[PDB]
């Protein structure tokens, strides 16, 4: 409750308007996996569509909370068709981003005073507090279907470069292939659900976007962005990692790699290797150094 | 293969597009669940003032023998 | 080892591609958009209804003060 005041007599004289919301922890269990740390770093920033494209970034901070005297709320403590979304973080390896909307917003201020609401993202119902002082479709889609939109045609810009090699492979990562089957060379099963994956692998934190936004031009250059993504869809996707291998060795590993350059690499088990290429314009380049940066 | 990559794009296509169909259908549905209670909610917001105006009437005309 | 790669990669597919399966209807949205009529229509009877009271209600205040 304090970060409200904190925010009014620090922050609040630097933006206009303020609505204090409450988070329970069972809406963080979306973000983050098998973690619970506390919330102080977390970014609220605001996202509207249809219009115009801004973010203005800040911290609420958050602890967990005993005071509502409603069991019920016991838990953690932070135009309308839109979006704000929150950027998580801790001193280790977790970054979340969670989107709130509005018209749970203003039809929850209505009046401890508090009131349920649900998520459109992430179904959940959130909990919004009321201080004494105080074209639907196409709007959350956009975030999607751009980034879609880039993975066919780098899909495309794959079939492009084995166009120009007479179709077959080559390798160009040492790694042994786990022996030697006749029944292997039926690995057009495999080279199938990367066109499967891929396409269907969409979200904000890909590898290849954080290699459009780039702090030098030598380290970038120096550094290689990989994720990988299990076949098939067993287990929780990978993405971010950073080469300042081990992963063609190991198999259930379509390996993508991303340079600064926008050069990518589609890794296969057995170490063949692919190359392809990205074509971002100047309004993709906005967008992504909009929301990233 | 050349051929095998058309028939990768096409279940991909059905995929993504089954994606939109349910997340369209889902927040429909509880979006329009917010609504109706919304409705209710305005529904009885004026009758609130129905019934207090309503209490006007009858608590002024208990002074009307008082204002004759 | 290679074949316990192999069979769970092939234990996975089939699970896997049991998951791809999805089923949307049409019907329920028209019907959802018909009881929204009839419920209008209800509404404006028991409105008309009352209207109709309270324009006679005044009728018997007008006509009872004879009595007295």
């Amino acid at each position: 409750m304090d970060v409200h005041i904190d925010n009014q007599v620090l922050s609040g004289l630097g933006t206009p308007l303020l609505v204090h919301l409450f988070v329970p922890d069972t809406v963080m269990a979306e973000l983050c996996p098998n973690r619970v740390p506390n919330c102080e770093g977390a970014w609220c920033q605001t996202l509207f569509s249809d219009r115009t494209g801004l973010t203005r970034v800040c911290r609420v901070f958050a602890a967990r909370g005993m005071l509502p005297g409603r069991p019920s709320h016991r838990g953690t403590f932070t135009n309308p068709f839109h979006v704000a979304a929150l950027r998580f973080y801790d001193e280790g390896g977790l970054v979340g981003e969670l989107q709130i909307y509005y018209l749970s917003l203003f039809e929850g201020a209505k009046r401890a005073l508090v009131r349920g609401i649900a998520h459109i993202f992430s179904p959940h119902a959130l909990y919004v507090v009321t201080y004494p002082e105080l074209s639907i479709l196409g709007a959350p889609e956009r975030e999607f279907r751009f980034l879609i939109s880039v993975a066919l045609r780098i899909s495309a810009s794959f079939r492009e470069k084995l166009a120009m090699q007479a179709w077959t492979a080559q390798q160009e990562i040492p790694v042994v292939i786990p022996t030697s089957y006749s029944r292997i060379y039926k690995n057009s099963d495999l080279i199938r659900e990367a066109f499967f994956t891929v396409q269907t692998r969409v979200s904000w934190e890909s590898c290849w976007v954080k290699a459009t936004i780039s702090n030098a031009p030598k380290t970038p250059d120096a550094c290689l962005w990989i994720d990988s993504h299990p076949l098939y869809e067993e287990g929780a996707s990978a993405w971010g990692k950073v080469i300042d291998v081990a992963l063609g060795t190991d198999g259930h590993c379509v390996h993508l790699a991303t340079t600064s350059d926008g050069q990518a690499f589609l890794v296969l088990p057995g170490g063949f290797v692919i190359k392809g290429q990205l074509a971002l314009t100047p309004e993709e380049r906005g967008y992504i150094l909009a929301r990233h940066g | 293969s050349p051929e095998a990559l058309e028939l990768a794009e096409r279940e991909a296509e059905r995929a993504r597009s089954e994606r939109w169909d349910r997340c369209a259908q889902v927040l429909k549905n509880r979006l329009l669940r917010v609504e109706l209670d919304g409705i209710m909610r305005d529904h009885l917001a004026r009758a609130e003032e129905i019934r207090q105006d309503l209490d006007a009437v009858v608590a002024f005309s208990d002074g009307l023998e008082s204002m004759q």
